[PDB]
């Protein structure tokens, strides 16, 4: 799969407070984390379907 | 918010909690029809909830009211954050009363050590009273990153910052809004204080903006 797909979810610096979708390969699902709202990285979904579409 | 305390309830009449499902960001009242916040909490949809202290329970002194027009500043940039600031006007306006008040717009800019009060739900409100720092120690410690439109509010030594869930919030000195909770590299951590929008750079587009819609 996707290298990003690997690394850990970012917050990022701002402060909003955003649900948001990563893949966590440990443990082979997408799981939720906290956005902050600025510069995502790509392992970032709006939805679980797309996290593992493109993570899966 | 790291190392603050529960505000008083009600103590902070002025903050509203911007909602689209859950609570995402903060934002202050400052006239009955509109609420300032920062332009990374734009969303199509926005729900204002003012008068609250427990976000998580109906307690009876609410207002929610939609948001019908969202204008974040025409210079806002999403990767460097300069001009995080964004209007939101409501549907109709609120009833204003103890609860529910308006915050003033600066009447000029406020010098370095001026204290201020930081307050979000990043469930009650938290508040922090915090000083502004000298614009040298700001660039100091986000080499390269700060502009004229932002300022650093905390201390150097961490420890108490604003975090996720407070941004668009304000930062009220001396009765003034002075800032808006934009950005930062973690959160309470030495060496890198919460970085806020300078208000006092915007009253005349505040003015302006809201004079034309
Ligand atoms: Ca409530």
């Amino acid at each position: 799969r996707p290298d990003f797909c690997l690394e850990p979810p970012y917050t990022g610096p701002c402060k909003a407070r955003i649900i948001r979708y990563f893949y966590n390969a440990k443990a082979g699902l997408c799981q939720t984390f906290v956005y902050g709202g600025c510069r995502a990285k790509r392992n970032n979904f709006k939805s679980a379907e797309d996290c593992m579409r493109t993570c899966g | 918010i790291v190392g603050g305390y529960t505000c008083q309830e009600n103590s902070v009449p002025y903050q509203v909690s911007l909602n689209s499902g859950y609570h995402f960001c903060g934002g202050s009242l400052i006239n009955d029809q509109w609420v300032v916040s920062a332009a990374h909490c734009y969303k199509s949809r926005i729900q204002v909830r003012l008068g609250e202290h427990n976000i998580n329970v109906l307690e009876g002194n609410e207002q929610f009211v939609n948001a019908a027009k969202i204008i974040k500043h025409p210079n806002f940039d999403r990767k460097t954050l300069n001009n995080d600031i964004m209007l939101i006007k409501l549907s109709s306006p609120v009833k204003l009363n103890a609860r529910v008040a308006t915050v003033a717009l600066p009447s000029s800019c406020a010098p370095a050590g001026t204290q201020c009060l930081i307050s979000g739900w990043g469930d009650l409100l938290q508040c922090l009273d915090a000083p502004l720092l000298p614009q040298a120690d700001c660039e100091a410690s986000y080499p390269g990153k700060i502009t004229d439109n932002m300022v650093c509010v905390g201390f150097l030594e961490g420890g108490k910052d604003s975090c996720q869930g407070d941004s668009g919030g304000p930062v009220v000195c001396n009765g003034e809004l002075q800032g808006i909770v934009s950005w930062g590299y973690g959160c309470a951590l030495p060496d890198n204080p919460g970085v806020y929008t300078k208000v006092c750079n915007y009253v005349d587009w505040i003015q302006d903006t809201i004079a034309a819609n």
